[PDB]
């Protein structure tokens, strides 16, 4: 299955160059920019791995798409992140994350019920690939 | 203060050298006077008749601090190119409001100054509620930031549908659309407003199909996935009852119906805080008194009201879609919900300069006769933080409710995308080319593009600017 | 079926051939189509978009019952004398609607309908609430019967009185002026509309001086008396506490403000009927919707919402007070308040023959700038089972309160006697004659005729008859 | 002190022609006249005594005068009211009820205050007729 | 008529034969023996009023009251067919008569008093036209048919269940494994028997859970959702609710009840089961001593009527065929007023009023007692789809175990049903049977049952029986 | 083992022309055919997965028949089966529902127990072709 967390994910994995002017547009709004891997697929995983720190106003998008490249070549095979933030009132989060890797192979999630009281059920979500293997060789 | 009639204007309740404090609460109103009725009389009668006056003078004024609480109309403008018809500006002081209340504070600013017969017409445009009050009231239960750090979901708008046909479904078959619409793409569904619980489908059977479907659909995704499980009912008991059911089981959001009204709508804000659930506000009504320039309530009014409130979403217009929505208004409303501060801006009809006192930010929702072949109006009106929901939009798609779902999906990525790369994607050649460009690789998307493209809903707006 | 937009009137939401059932709901819509809107496409639009239509067709329809559930619009008249604006009746499947549920009712009779764009101005007139759906609600809680029964009081319409200044009275001052209004002769007083709690004026305070001040007059006088504490507040757990230590303290009545909304006033008028408590309901925001005749709800569909839900009281008019109120749509008001069934009468704006299904009489309330001059006019307008209430009318007399209060009481009795005794009261002559005749034996009486026989508020109405 | 029970208390003692045109508009609207007595004037003394049975489509407005006149040379001291009912659905109730008699000298009421919780007060209205001499006995 | 004394009550305003009914009112019809010299039209007055506004002798106090509208009034008098001296009796009784949502309110008009009249040798409750306006002041089926089927995942076919046997003396261990080994052999249910409740022999919550132990067991080894009504019967509503409450907190998908319990329980346990998404099983304990016969008592259509308003989601209603009384027409009446929408006149099936249902939820009727897998293609013919057919005996009295009875009883049904469905003329007494020996060919089990139990019948007089053709 | 879910499951698997004449009974009642597939058995799996649209205009039961055919070659190794919907009021259900297709092979299920309060066992039901293997290779 594709994993579908991330704004673009519906639209064909991003090349570079795409993703070069995601970043730009970022920049140039003043967010900081930083990168994130994972092997879980959770939606409730939270914080994925952080590649060092986020990259405040560094001005070259050229500098971002090093650090992610550098990232790819060190990370066990899963998922890297880009995500943009903006520090300013009003917001004080993230305004910006999309997938720029994932695995060849994603089997994906199964569902888990439990009996609860009367009729509901108790769901938990369970990843293929997490159930099997340890971080760092899940995919 | 002999016994008797006099003027309102000699009561105390006109100042035109008044100075505004930074504590009072400001009201603009937009005043026809009956014929022969002088215009500063009528703002006068309208200060006096919703602070402290009656229509006769009474000596129980002078046991009071009867200067501090009389309101005071301060300022009476002519309207741009309307014939007798007045901006009334009026302040009141800060403690004549019971604190955290939006009951009390309608029960004196909308209570009974709309049935005087000696106007002939009166609308409530804007208030100016003052830092002080401000904090008193929670705001938003979860607010657009939280909101998206739970959802897991940042830089696009969010995308919902209502559930159609709006009744006669039962539950069942209710989650079954709701799981169809979630695995094509959607972040939520919806209940529609008026389902809440009826022969055809009671709501226990709605909730727990509902979260079967919710579940299947994020596990088929990976991705946080919700729809809005209507807990409106006829009384705060029931209402809680169903809000109580939907957290047992797990929901991330609930909705309310602006007809269950401000006492109730107060309760469950403070309840969904209280209970980590997100709240939606559909705002059911507000067009038998937002609709008609002349008289009612502007909608940038309730929008503050229900931000003050606390409901996490509100639905605040569309522009291109089926119910009424003039663009420079919509853009004030969107305002007026999400930002920190408010300058003047005549044109959209930011008529006072209001600070929102860190009160969080209030997510408007767009929804009602809109389709994908729309998105590049509707990201350029709109912006980022918003809902666009597509009922009929996605479950009108004649390959089934999963290609709906994933046509608005690959529609609104693929316009986010163009425009962040710079692409000037309002113009009537480059919107619908994107979206052209990509429903080439997307079936579902070229047969919505099809489908819907004749379809506007272009009339003459009610609800309109004096000024451009 | 297939995919795509089709008109409303296409779509099963017109029938000129239906056949109206007794189980079915009916509105009555004053509709203005845009321009070019077909007359019989905009009520099959109403009908849909507030039955089971969306703008598109859906499929899902074909898992239901369709044929049962979509409204039917089945008549559209013009209006006389009104150009392109025509009266549309729309029937509705019984099983549409919530039991017992005014926010399930309202969210599909005035959800999204007042919002479309192709219709300019749209209005609720009336409504034919069948038994059926009316023996699921309760109904008053206390009813006119019951409430004269628990007053000791028969045959000539109950006194009350509004508090004045309208804010900044502390609570002992509150408990002052209701011991005087009620010993002088009033049945009743009330706390204001926006008399809630605030800074000048905790709740508290002001619920245990009335208390005294209540007691008191009834021990001076050998007669049940009131005050209406406004129990009115932020929400349903305020709301509550204040009406249980209004309970615990032994007041016969309290008061809510339509602003609290509905869900909670079903909730308090169900708790009302449980604590043996008398619920009087001010109106507060009705003529935000209900002023205009192009747009909005009309009154008359409230009072009917009203009495469902079970208020005890509802401020309906006086017709020659300082607020709006044709006498023939007052007298429409008046009638579905208190009568057992409803005939047609198209020019007091009753347009549905209705029973009300022993649901019980809910009393109307005749306030806001009267006078006991006008008393043979208020007996003539509206009858033996209503609450004159005289706030400045009592609380301005220049000799007191008790003399205000006193005056009041004289004119009604010596009004009320003589009209039993055949006097042709309304009469322009006999009735200030008959007040005169009083007055000249009761210094108080005389002082209030003399000081306000000059006022009068006449204006042109904007709620009016369309008929004869 | 007046006791102010009744409808037309406030205006004074009606004669017996003042009470028969009452009485006439009553019957014509076809209510049931009837008569009752007390020496209790508390106010929530829901049931005054019965004089007979209520008088049901009697005709002549003379003969509930007559009634009248007989249960005042008979009743001790004390209140007489006159009160019309309507069997009506929709009323069945009381729809005039106004004093015919009272007494010369009536003293009227005392406020006895108990104190509760808190700052509350249970109040109790006590009559001086009452508390000083048996029914029939106390004016 | 207001002078003091005794007068006839269809001189008091009890009778009009000119009267024309409304549809907000509700009616009776009343099967009326007259007492030797008591006229038949004022016999049906005086029930019309003893059972709204009258007593033996006139009062004044009427004239307090709008007394013509809350007087019932006895409108039409009918010789019964073939019966000499009895008649039916219809009364209209105005809707304001009644508490809103309350059985225990109608019934203590409409059989509170009016059975001991002296001057009436017999009365029978045969049917009521319940008004549309009266019905949506009730629940109705927490649950009802359509959404048990949902809950449940089976749609097309009859359910099957099983009382646990012996009735009395089983440990609560012993019954989980008879739940086990029914539920895994292929039925739906089993039950409680309605004399299970809680005993020396076994407490109920021993019984509870180990029956769900055994009923998770029994979807486990199947793939299909399954259940046992619990018996939650109890002295109290206190300790009733307590059983209700343990058997939800343990996910129970249903409960039952016996009617022994009462209206105002029942009613009270049927809004619980509604709250609590619990399928709720009425066993109609009692019914059968005041149902049984024609001249006397409330015909069980009229109990139907009562307990589809308070809302159980199951009642027992008859078989034919089996060891309880139950003659086709009655039987056929009574599902219909059970399952159906709407009610048109039919009066060989013994509805004498027209009826909607104003979509109170349907109640699934449910077929038990004396009944076997022989007979299941008249069971299918008399009783149709939504139905339960309850084999107790059937089950368990299998000589190769409770796995093999179960077996069997679900292979005839569904060979039944596919057969049915294919066209065969299968309530044909040359079609239906030769089915059963057709699937059992290669199901011993089956075979084995037929083999035991095929000229099983019970076949005697009945005692309720229709009055026309 | 063998998957009892559906009205038939009791009886061998259904040939084409006995579902053909299961088919034919529900169209001459005017009800709604539809097609689903799944690989998840759990009895608690309400959704199973659409084969296009239910085929509510259609009267001729070879064209349901040509559709099961269809998704037979389409869809994964697993489950299919075959449903009737009725629309009308006092309905509006599944009024049939049964398998056309199962696997060779269903290993089943196993029964979870945690220890609840008390003596009680909180019950959840386990799929062996779930937990093993992702939706499209658990046969
Ligand atoms: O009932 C409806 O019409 C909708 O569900 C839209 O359905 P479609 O998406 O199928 O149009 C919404 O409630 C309206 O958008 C409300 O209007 P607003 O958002 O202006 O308050
Ligand atoms: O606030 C006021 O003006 C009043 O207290 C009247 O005071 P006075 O008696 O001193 O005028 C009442 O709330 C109005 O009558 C409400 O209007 P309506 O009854 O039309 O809803
Ligand atoms: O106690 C019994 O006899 C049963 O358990 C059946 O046992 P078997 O299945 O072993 O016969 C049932 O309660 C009766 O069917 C009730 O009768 P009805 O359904 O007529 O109320
Ligand atoms: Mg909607
Ligand atoms: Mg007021
Ligand atoms: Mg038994």
């Amino acid at each position: 299955m594709r994993l579908t967390q991330g704004c673009f994910s519906f639209l064909p994995d991003l090349t570079d160059a795409q993703i070069e002017k995601q970043v730009a547009y970022a920049m140039s709004r003043g967010w900081a920019m930083n990168v994130e891997w994972t092997d879980d697929p959770h939606p409730r995983n939270n914080y994925w791995e952080l590649w060092g720190l986020p990259l405040f106003d560094i001005k070259d998008p050229a500098t971002v798409m090093f650090e992610l490249n550098e990232a790819r070549k060190s990370c066990a095979a899963g998922y890297i992140r880009m995500n943009a933030f903006d520090a300013s009132y009003g917001t004080e989060s993230c305004v910006m994350s999309f997938l720029t890797n994932r695995p060849a192979n994603e089997p994906g999630f199964y569902l888990d019920r439990t009996d609860g009281i009367g009729r509901q059920i108790i769901y938990s979500i369970k990843s293929y690939s997490v159930q099997a293997n340890p971080e760092g060789s899940r995919y | 203060y002999e016994s008797g009639v006099i003027p309102y204007a000699k009561m105390g309740y006109w100042d035109a050298a008044y100075t505004v404090k930074d504590t009072d609460v400001l009201a603009l109103f937009r005043i026809t006077p009956q014929p022969g009725v002088d215009p500063v009389e009528a703002a006068a009668a309208v200060a006096g008749e919703s602070s402290t006056a009656t229509w006769t003078v009474v000596w129980t004024d002078l046991l009071t601090a009867c200067e501090r609480y009389r309101a005071k109309a301060y300022r009476v403008d002519p309207v741009p190119n309307s014939t007798d018809v007045y901006f009334a500006f009026i302040a009141y002081e800060c403690d004549l409001f019971e604190e955290a209340s939006l009951a009390n504070l309608t029960a004196s600013i909308i209570g009974n100054v709309f049935g005087f017969k000696a106007i002939s017409a009166l609308r409530l445009e804007d208030m100016r509620i003052p830092h002080s009050y401000l904090x008193t009231f929670q705001g938003p239960a979860t607010g657009i930031i939280v909101e998206r750090e739970r959802l897991n979901k940042y830089g696009t708008p969010l995308l919902g549908a209502t559930v159609k046909p709006k009744l006669g479904l039962s539950g069942k078959n209710y989650g079954r659309v709701v799981y169809e619409g979630l695995k094509g793409g959607l972040d939520f569904l919806k209940d529609d407003e008026n389902i809440n619980s009826q022969p055809f489908m009671r709501w226990r059977e709605r909730f727990l199909n509902c979260l079967e479907g919710i579940n299947r659909a994020s596990a088929a995704t990976g991705e946080v996935k919700g729809s809005y499980l209507n807990v409106t009912a006829a009384t705060m008991e029931e209402v809680y009852k169903r809000a109580e059911y939907a957290k047992a089981i797990g929901s991330i959001v609930v909705m309310i119906d602006l007809v269950m009204g401000y006492t109730a709508i107060q309760s469950i804000a403070y309840w969904a805080r209280e209970n980590d659930m997100l709240l939606h506000l559909h705002r059911a009504g507000n067009s038998t008194y937002a609709r008609q320039k002349n008289h009612g309530i502007n909608f940038r009014v309730i929008c503050k009201w229900m931000r003050m409130s606390g409901v996490d979403h509100i639905h605040a217009g569309t522009v291109v879609g089926k119910l009424e929505g003039d663009p420079l208004m919509i853009k004030g409303f969107y305002d007026i919900l999400r930002l920190t501060e408010l300058e003047v801006n005549l044109p959209f009809g930011i008529f006072f300069e209001m600070d929102w006192a860190s009160l969080r930010r209030c997510m408007p929702v767009a929804s009602g006769g809109i389709h994908c072949g729309q998105m590049h109006q509707l990201i350029h009106y709109l912006g980022d933080d918003v809902v666009l929901q597509f009922g009929g939009g996605t479950i009108g798609h004649p390959d089934g409710i999963q290609a709906g779902a994933t046509a608005n999906r690959v529609a609104l990525e693929a316009m986010v995308l163009a425009r962040n790369e710079g692409a000037d994607y309002f113009n009537n050649q480059v919107g619908p080319q994107i979206l052209r460009d990509a429903a080439k690789t997307c079936g579902p998307l070229q047969t919505a593009l099809d489908l819907w493209k004749d379809i506007s809903f272009n009339y003459t707006s009610t609800d309109t600017a004096d000024f451009s």
